[PDB]
């Protein structure tokens, strides 16, 4: 044992026993600018669940080496402000913004069931990879990408997302467009001030009509407006009070639950698809850019060696390691 | 030799030359393959009984045994075919190329 | 021969563990020093060769081979050195461990002792040349090149090895002096015959002979500059040293066999002179000029005889010390322009004094000008065919007076004239583009001091 | 799959090519050729899908037939002169039919096309583990059956394996494909000089043992199944791809590097017993191989194809799993030419 | 340079035998990868080798 | 565009930044140490050295011995009458010629 | 001034099914990412009984 | 403490270590044994020493 692989199962250690039955994965949603954020730390805090933040740019720079971001040049290269100031840019970063938080939001989903088939802890999610297919809709509903984007974008969503299991909960925060564009004003941040009302109700068609329906027939779905969902007292309740025995978790045994934790703990794996040579303009690079920027990230303090080998970052006995 | 022999091993060319010309249907290949260890059955319990090699009367049984185990994992790659593609064609085993 | 093959083998881990700035420092140090130290070499025997042990033997044909290679690898490093600043220090690491491969097979490769072992290590010369063609040219060409190379002399070398496993199994040995001793005259029979085109359609695709050619142009022109140095100036001599180590047990069979070969040279080097004459390309200009001097020592090996050895060994020298500094020159004006066509940068000589000397004097000496290595070797190999026959004489002057009219061609182009007025980004020349020049010319007026350094064992 | 059933299926399998290489009993060969294809099977099933339910299906039939036509030799064998050791064999026909079905078994042409499809069906470490030890089972019998076997047939079979390896290799782009091709010309090799020197048929056959070892590990470390995918690993671990040229270099048969020790040893020992013609067009057929290994060398190393923008996150992290003895066999695979006196050790 | 060097001394020796190979790789390599079609030349092979090698 | 590609860079002029640059090196102090060991090993060390230890080099070709022994046998032949060039190589009586 | 790398052209002349594509090969397609083709709308065809009336 | 997750490398194993010099040390000693004993051996046979 000693590291989680077959001479463990074989030892033993079964998914199955580990869980307590209260092992479960929530995903709040909603709308951009709604009150999912809070809600899934209340949610988290009030069931003792594992909170995971709505991944954005550098979260893989969060969960790798030291927790500092990278510069976004080494780590995403897109910018959301950009994409707000300028949707239909000629660099192709709205495409590449999307394409990156996919991959983003499929470490953290791989994160997530790590931990929690690991521990037995259940996990609340700000978003999944379930729902980051709304964006791309807006987008492409709004012509800020292009048909061969939505193309790529499915077929890596094929490729990857077809071998996880879906949340068990799925907390969905409905919230009007115009209160949402309240709050967005409200809030004074002149990037997202400049997000316009069509893009807001691409994002809403595409949960409504896509999303929740898709969802409704794996497991339990709720719905929350924005009072009800001030509340999380009785959300909590409904949450503790949910049954449902059609999902995919029972059907599951020691062995899947074997292949599956093999599956997350290997996080190259897990991006393995994240990479196919498909060459899009948007997201395809040089030869001499990547050259550069690959040296560039070598040079980086602790990220020319392993993590514990290298010296400049205060590792010793390296000679014997 | 005799003609016996000469029909028996006639029924394995025969039985052989069913199995490597496919027609529509898997099944009947692997009945051409269950009929070419019939064959090499009879022709080795007839040499063996011929010639009274008494310890080789248990060679027979073995190549039995390992017929039908032959048989099974035809059986289970077929079953797993016609889950695949609906019938037991070999036109559907395609996907490969050489 | 191991107090020259270790110090290789040392600057290997030398220029793996040295500083980031202290590569160029120490590799060009060190090589000089093996080259000194390999300069003992040229103390031989009238009467037989030196004999260090089993394994390597050191021969009158050897030894100046040696002493270029040794002195050529220096050179390729300050070459290399002005084209790879941008690189990486792991990439020029590589680089230099390339060139320190390259230079030790070479060195085993001409002292092997026996036919096999020779084989062994000159074909693996071909895996660092290979690498270095397609991994540092320019172009897109230099794919095409490294396949055109690679599979010309593997098509060339194979039914070489078939061969030689065969004489070791008939005769017993494939060790050059028992060869030599037991050598016994080949019959005229299809299985000689054969035997006989297997070996030397291996050595004359690595000369190269014309039709066999075109994977040198291809090559030389899409390598870099150590790249090219080192193809031109010792890997185009490997054949000509096989042709002139293995011919010993190839008689008579040779008198009948080479007349083919003689008439593809003869030609060839007319036609491959013509081709310079019509070049829009320096670099093409160079690599045929190189084509019609190994076709000469192709001639030379052919007709074999004791006047043909001599210039044969010598104008092997000559050509590879003068290509080296052609390629050098070119390869200056390159990164001047960043273009390697000959009519678009002119004037250089109102722009560049000191390199249209050094020019100049390239030149000169890749025609025929007396008293030159280069006229000394072409001038044995002329007499040596006019001896074979009175026709040759025809051949060779037609060739002389061609090599001079291109020869004199480029350096007009290139250097003569008018400036061109756009081009405004031709800085002075360095001082280490002067002092390659410089180690490139200084030796060749040396070896015409004292020329019998050079020409072989039949002195 | 349980990791025990599948550690049960793999010891299976060995048992099987030991029950193979240990018998001195025909019915007992043929038992263990059996008893390695049953437990085979769902060795290249473990990962479920179509395309590995097609590439097993193909090579049970394939394997079946060659099991029937080797006990029909076994039994006319048997007939002939009532001996069940495995010696040479009493009855030409028999010894034909047994030639016909090892090379069936072995994959040599014309029996080579289920080869690159069952390869390119199953997955990275069933196509290693196929090649690997499905070759070294019945070239032990063939090396133990020598004496008997027809030069003529058995140089035929393993010219048209060369050539048919080198331009199947030659059109192929997926990395699979091009591994069975190089897998169906070192098998002609090693068949072309089994008639005479069983100990260089041995010292091939470990020579490639090694060199795909380290090919495929190395693209199971990758993860690279197809050339433009093999194509960015420059960009991840620019290592991996420099021991892949090399191993590639090495496959190839260029001096001085260990893929150069198999060829020229048969080259040798062919021409000692004066075959010329059939070693020269061998050594020059070869040129198909080392153009494809070339090919594909550009592609991954010595040049640098566009990358993507999610490799970036692949730079933040590193991989977890170690390959096994991956060093051994790169080092193996290319610098052992000087140790070549070492085959008499084989003898 | 034009007719010899760049276009025959091409033609006959390296881009023809490119072009020979080439040729008989996709004749090889293109197969529709039908067990029917290569088991019958498992059957043609068989038969040859029991008639033609004795 | 199909790529997101870095621009081609500009040509750095080392005479720029050094006005008394040699080309060997960015760093001036590298720059100059390189060009004094080239220069010397090579020029000095390599082309004296070497040239004067190859014009020196020992007689091992023995061209004055051979000179000298020609020396000695033109004086005895010519003073005894015997020719100075010997007809043969061998000695014909040691020769075994076929019947 | 720069060496030359490989760009999107060269990256698909190799990213085919085959080299050399002909009619036939360049009708076929190279096969999904990661080896599992989409499942196939088979129709069940359950069997259909009358039980009864007599 | 630098990376925010603890590397699994942090430490060296001091089992592996430990077990790494005993076995290169065993090694090492059952070599120069063997080697000589295999000389005294040829010297007895031979009849040289
Ligand atoms: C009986 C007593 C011993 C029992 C040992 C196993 C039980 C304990 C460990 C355990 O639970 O293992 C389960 C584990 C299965 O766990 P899993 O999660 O299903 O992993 C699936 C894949 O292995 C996942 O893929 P992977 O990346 O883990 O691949 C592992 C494996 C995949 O490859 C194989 O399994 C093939 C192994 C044979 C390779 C060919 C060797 C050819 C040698 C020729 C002759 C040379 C002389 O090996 C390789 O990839 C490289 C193999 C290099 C072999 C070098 C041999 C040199 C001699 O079993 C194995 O990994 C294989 C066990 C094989 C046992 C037989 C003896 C060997
Ligand atoms: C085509 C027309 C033709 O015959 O042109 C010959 C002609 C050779 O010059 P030549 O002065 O007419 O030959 C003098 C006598 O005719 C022939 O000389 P000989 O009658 O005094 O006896 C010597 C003869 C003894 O005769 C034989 O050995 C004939 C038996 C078959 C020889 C097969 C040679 C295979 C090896 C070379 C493969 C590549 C070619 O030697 C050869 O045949 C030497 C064979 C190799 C010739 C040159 C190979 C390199 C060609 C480079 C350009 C390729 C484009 O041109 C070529 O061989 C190259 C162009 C045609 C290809
Ligand atoms: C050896 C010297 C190598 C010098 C390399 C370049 C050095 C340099 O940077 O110089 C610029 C530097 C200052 O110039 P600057 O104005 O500041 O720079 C701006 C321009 O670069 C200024 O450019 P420039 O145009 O003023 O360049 C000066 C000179 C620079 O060019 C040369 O020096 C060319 C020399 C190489 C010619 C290559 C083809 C011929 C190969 C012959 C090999 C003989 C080896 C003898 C031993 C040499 C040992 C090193 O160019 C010429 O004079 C034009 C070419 C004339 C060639 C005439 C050859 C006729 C045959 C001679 C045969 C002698 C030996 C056999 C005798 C048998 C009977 C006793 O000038 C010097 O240091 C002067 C060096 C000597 C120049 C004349 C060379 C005469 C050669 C012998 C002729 C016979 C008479 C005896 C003379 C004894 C002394
Ligand atoms: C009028 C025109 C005159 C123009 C030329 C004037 C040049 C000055 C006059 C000549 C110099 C005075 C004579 C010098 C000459 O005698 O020495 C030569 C010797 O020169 C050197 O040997 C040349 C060395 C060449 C080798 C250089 C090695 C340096 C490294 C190069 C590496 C690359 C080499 C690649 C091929 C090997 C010839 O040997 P030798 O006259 O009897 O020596 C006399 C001493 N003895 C009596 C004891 C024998
Ligand atoms: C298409 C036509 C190709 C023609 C060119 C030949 C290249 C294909 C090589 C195939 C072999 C053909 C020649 C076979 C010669 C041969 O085997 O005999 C040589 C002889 C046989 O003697 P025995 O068998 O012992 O007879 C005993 C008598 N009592 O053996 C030897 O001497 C060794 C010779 C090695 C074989 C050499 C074959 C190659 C000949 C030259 C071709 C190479 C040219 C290089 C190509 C570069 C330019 C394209
Ligand atoms: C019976 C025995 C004979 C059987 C065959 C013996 C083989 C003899 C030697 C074969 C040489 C092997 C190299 C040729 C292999 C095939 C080359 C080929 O495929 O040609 C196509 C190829 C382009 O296609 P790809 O690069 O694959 O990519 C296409 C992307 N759209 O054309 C080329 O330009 C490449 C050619 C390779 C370099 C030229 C070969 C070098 C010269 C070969 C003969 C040498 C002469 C001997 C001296
Ligand atoms: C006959 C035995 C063959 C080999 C059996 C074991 C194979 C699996 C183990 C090696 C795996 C790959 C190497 C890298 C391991 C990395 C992990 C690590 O830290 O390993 C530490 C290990 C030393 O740990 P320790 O347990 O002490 O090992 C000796 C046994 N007590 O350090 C190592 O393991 C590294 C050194 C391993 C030994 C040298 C490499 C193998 C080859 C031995 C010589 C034979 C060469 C020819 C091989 C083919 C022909 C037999
Ligand atoms: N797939 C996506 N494409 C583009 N932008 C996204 C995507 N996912 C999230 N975002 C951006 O990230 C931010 C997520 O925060 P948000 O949903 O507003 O919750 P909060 O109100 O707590 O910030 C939003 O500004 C949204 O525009």
């Amino acid at each position: 044992r000693l590291q989680y692989g077959p001479l463990a199962f074989v030892l033993g250690e079964r998914t199955t026993r580990k869980l307590t039955e209260t092992s479960k994965v929530i995903t709040v949603d909603g709308n951009i600018c709604s009150g999912k954020g809070r809600l899934a730390r209340e949610i988290a805090e009030k069931l003792g669940l594992r909170h995971f933040p709505e991944a954005g740019i550098h979260y893989a720079d969060s969960t790798t080496g030291d927790g500092k971001p990278l510069d976004v040049q080494l780590s995403g290269n897109c910018s959301l402000e950009k994409f707000y100031d300028d949707p239909k840019s000629n660099d192709g970063n709205s495409y590449r913004l999307q394409s990156w938080l996919y991959a983003s939001r499929l470490l953290q989903y791989a994160d997530a069931l790590e931990h929690l088939l690991s521990t037995g802890q259940g996990v609340v999610l700000e978003r999944s990879i379930y729902s980051d297919f709304v964006f791309l809709e807006a987008m492409y509903r709004q012509g800020f990408i292009r048909k061969q984007c939505v193309e790529h974008y499915n077929e890596v969503k094929k490729v990857t997302a077809c071998e996880y299991l879906p949340p068990h909960v799925v907390v969905y925060v409905d919230v009007p467009v115009p209160e949402i564009q309240s709050r967005i004003q409200k809030k004074g941040n002149p990037h997202e001030m400049k997000i316009t009302a069509a893009y807001l109700q691409d994002i809403e068609n595409a949960y409504k009509k896509t999303f929740l329906p898709e969802m409704s027939e794996k497991c339990e779905v709720l719905q929350y407006s924005a009072r009800e969902a001030e509340d999380a007292e009785k959300v909590v309740e409904d949450i503790e009070y949910l049954k449902c025995d059609k999902g995919p978790w029972p059907d599951q045994d020691d062995r899947t639950f074997h292949r599956l934790r093999m599956l997350v703990q290997n996080k190259l794996e897990v991006l393995n698809y994240t990479t196919i040579p498909v060459y899009l303009p948007e997201i395809t690079i040089g030869a001499h850019q990547s050259d550069r920027v690959f040296q560039k990230f070598t040079e980086l303090p602790g990220r020319k060696y392993s993590p514990g080998y290298n010296e400049d970052v205060g590792d010793k006995w390296i000679w014997l390691k | 030799m005799p003609l016996v022999y000469m029909n028996i091993i006639m029924a394995f060319a025969i039985a052989l030359a069913g199995l490597l010309m496919y027609r529509s249907h898997l099944m009947s290949s692997l009945l051409c393959l269950e009929g070419m260890m019939l064959s090499l059955f009879i022709m080795s319990t007839l040499i063996i009984l011929n010639t009274h090699f008494t310890l080789a009367n248990m060679m027979p049984i073995i190549l039995l045994v390992f017929a039908a185990c032959e048989a099974a994992l035809g059986l289970s790659l077929l079953v797993m075919v016609s889950n695949t593609y609906g019938t037991d064609y070999v036109q559907n085993l395609n996907l490969l190329q050489c | 021969m191991l107090k020259i093959i270790i110090p290789t083998t040392m600057l290997l881990p030398m220029t793996w563990m040295s500083k980031h700035n202290m590569i160029w420092i120490n590799a060009t140090v060190h090589s000089l020093l093996i080259s000194l130290i390999s300069l003992s070499l040229l103390n031989q025997l009238g009467e037989n060769s030196l004999n260090f042990s089993l394994t390597f033997f050191s021969d009158s044909l050897s030894a100046p081979l040696l002493v270029l290679t040794t002195w050529l690898l220096p050179l390729m490093l300050m070459a290399s050195q002005s084209h790879l600043s941008k690189e990486t220090t792991t990439r020029k690491k590589l680089y230099i461990t390339m060139l320190i491969l390259l230079q030790l097979f070479l060195i085993m490769t001409f002292t092997a002792t026996e036919l096999i072992l020779f084989y062994i290590l000159f074909e693996a010369t071909l895996v660092p040349t290979l690498i270095i063609i397609t991994r540092w040219g320019n172009q897109t060409e230099r794919l095409n090149a490294g396949l055109y190379f690679l599979f010309y002399t593997l098509a060339g070398s194979l039914p070489l090895l078939v061969a030689l496993v065969y004489i070791q199994n008939t005769t017993g040995s494939l060790n050059f002096l028992i060869i030599h001793y037991w050598s016994h005259p080949l019959s005229n029979s299809w299985s000689n015959i054969f035997m006989w085109l297997a070996c030397i359609m291996a050595f004359m695709v690595k000369m190269p002979l014309y039709g066999l050619h075109l994977w040198l142009p291809k090559a030389h022109v899409e390598a870099p500059i150590a790249g090219s140095m080192v193809l031109a100036a010792v890997l185009l001599k490997l054949g000509g040293y096989g042709m002139m180590r293995i011919t010993t047990i190839l008689n008579p069979l040779t008198n009948y066999m080479a007349y083919p070969f003689l008439m593809l040279s003869m030609w060839g080097m007319i036609m491959t002179s013509s081709i310079c004459l019509r070049q829009t390309d320096l670099k093409s200009l160079i690599a045929y000029s190189s084509v019609s001097h190994m076709a000469l020592v192709i001639v030379a090996i052919m007709i074999q005889t004791p006047w043909s050895f001599m210039g044969a060994t010598a104008l092997m020298i000559a050509h590879g010390l003068t290509s080296s500094m052609l390629f050098c020159l070119a390869n200056t004006n390159y990164e001047r322009v960043h273009s390697r066509t000959m009519i678009l940068a002119r004037g250089l000589q109102t722009l560049l004094p000191l390199m249209a000397t050094w020019w100049l004097v390239a030149s000169l000496t890749n025609l025929a000008l007396p008293p030159s290595i280069n006229l000394i070797g072409e001038l044995f190999i002329i007499t040596a065919s006019f001896s074979w026959s009175n026709i040759t004489i025809i051949l060779m002057g037609m060739n002389m007076m061609i090599t001079a009219l291109y020869s004199l061609y480029m350096l007009i182009t290139t250097q003569r004239g008018k400036y061109t007025h756009h081009i405004n980004n031709i800085k002075p020349s360095f001082t280490r583009e002067n002092a390659l020049m410089a180690l490139h010319i200084l030796p060749l007026l040396l070896l015409t001091l004292n020329p019998k350094m050079i020409l072989g064992p039949l002195y | 799959m349980n990791p025990i059933i599948y550690t049960t299926l793999i010891m299976t399998v060995m048992s099987g090519t030991m029950l193979v290489m240990i018998s001195s009993h025909w019915l007992l060969i043929w038992i263990g050729f059996e008893m390695n294809l049953l437990a085979m099977i769902p060795v290249l099933m473990k990962n479920f899908n179509p395309r590995a339910t097609e590439a097993a299906t193909k090579y049970f039939l394939t394997q079946a037939t060659a099991s029937m036509m080797l006990m029909m030799a076994i039994i006319i064998n048997l007939l002939y002169s009532g001996q069940w050791t495995i010696t040479k064999m009493f009855n030409p026909v028999a010894m034909t039919m047994m030639t016909m079905a090892l090379a069936m078994k072995l994959g040599l042409s014309p029996f080579h096309f289920w080869v690159p499809e069952v390869t390119q069906g199953i997955s990275l470490q069933a196509g290693l583990l196929l090649l690997t030890w499905q070759k070294l089972a019945p070239l032990s019998v063939l090396c133990q059956i020598s004496q008997s076997i027809n030069p003529n047939l058995m140089l035929t079979m393993a010219m048209l394996s060369i050539l048919i390896g080198g331009w199947g290799g030659l059109n192929q782009t997926q990395l699979r494909k091009i591994m069975a091709y190089s897998s169906i010309a070192h098998m002609g090799w090693m068949t072309a000089v089994l008639p005479y020197n069983t100990t260089m048929t041995i010292l091939n056959l470990l020579i490639y043992i090694t060199m795909t070892l380290a090919m495929f590990m190395l693209l199971i470390h990758s993860s690279a199944t197809t050339t433009l995918s093999l194509s960015h690993t420059w960009n991840k671990m620019p290592v991996i791809t420099s021991l892949m040229m090399v191993t590639l270099l090495s496959m190839g048969g260029l001096p001085p590097l260990s893929g150069f020790m198999p060829k020229w040893m048969i080259i040798q020992e062919m021409t000692k017993n004066e075959s010329i013609i059939m070693p020269t067009l061998m050594a020059m057929t070869a040129l198909l191989n080392l153009y494809f290994y070339m090919r594909l060398a550009y592609s991954s190393s010595l040049t640098m194809f566009p990358s993507t923008n999610n490799m970036k996150m692949k730079w933040q992290f590193e991989h977890t799993k170690q390959m096994k003895l991956l060093p051994t066999m790169i080092v193996l695979s290319t610098l052992v030419l000087p140790m070549t006196p070492a085959l008499s050790s084989l003898n | 340079s034009s007719l010899l060097d760049l276009i025959w001394l091409e033609t006959i020796l390296p881009k023809t035998t490119s072009f020979i190979q080439m040729k008989m790789s996709i004749m090889v390599s293109n197969q529709k990868g039908l067990i029917k079609l290569y088991f019958l030349s498992f059957l043609i092979t068989i038969m040859i080798s029991m008639t033609l090698f004795n | 565009i199909r790529l997101q590609e870095d621009p081609d860079p500009e040509d750095e002029n080392l005479y720029e930044k050094n006005p008394d640059s040699h080309g060997y090196d960015k760093d001036p102090i590298v720059d100059l140490w390189n060009m004094r060991v080239v220069f010397f090993f090579g020029f000095s060390i390599v082309l004296v050295l070497g040239s004067t230890f190859v014009a020196y080099l020992p007689d091992y070709r023995m061209q004055e011995w051979a000179r000298r022994e020609a020396e000695r046998l033109v004086k005895y032949r010519e003073a005894n009458g015997l020719p100075l060039m010997e007809s043969n190589c061998f000695d014909p009586n040691k020769i075994q010629l076929p019947e | 001034a720069r060496q030359w790398q490989p760009d999107v052209e060269w990256a698909e002349q190799f990213g085919g099914a085959v080299m050399y594509p002909t009619k036939e090969t360049a009708h076929w397609k190279p096969p999904p990412w990661n080896d599992v083709d989409p499942p196939k709308d088979t129709l069940v065809s359950n069997l259909t009984l009358n039980f009864g009336p007599q | 403490k630098f990376y925010i997750r603890e590397p699994p490398h942090g430490s060296p194993d001091w089992l592996k270590v430990g077990l790494t010099l005993g076995t290169s040390v065993f090694l090492w000693i059952y070599l120069i044994k063997q080697h000589k004993e295999d000389v005294l051996e040829y010297k007895r046979r031979n009849g040289l020493e």
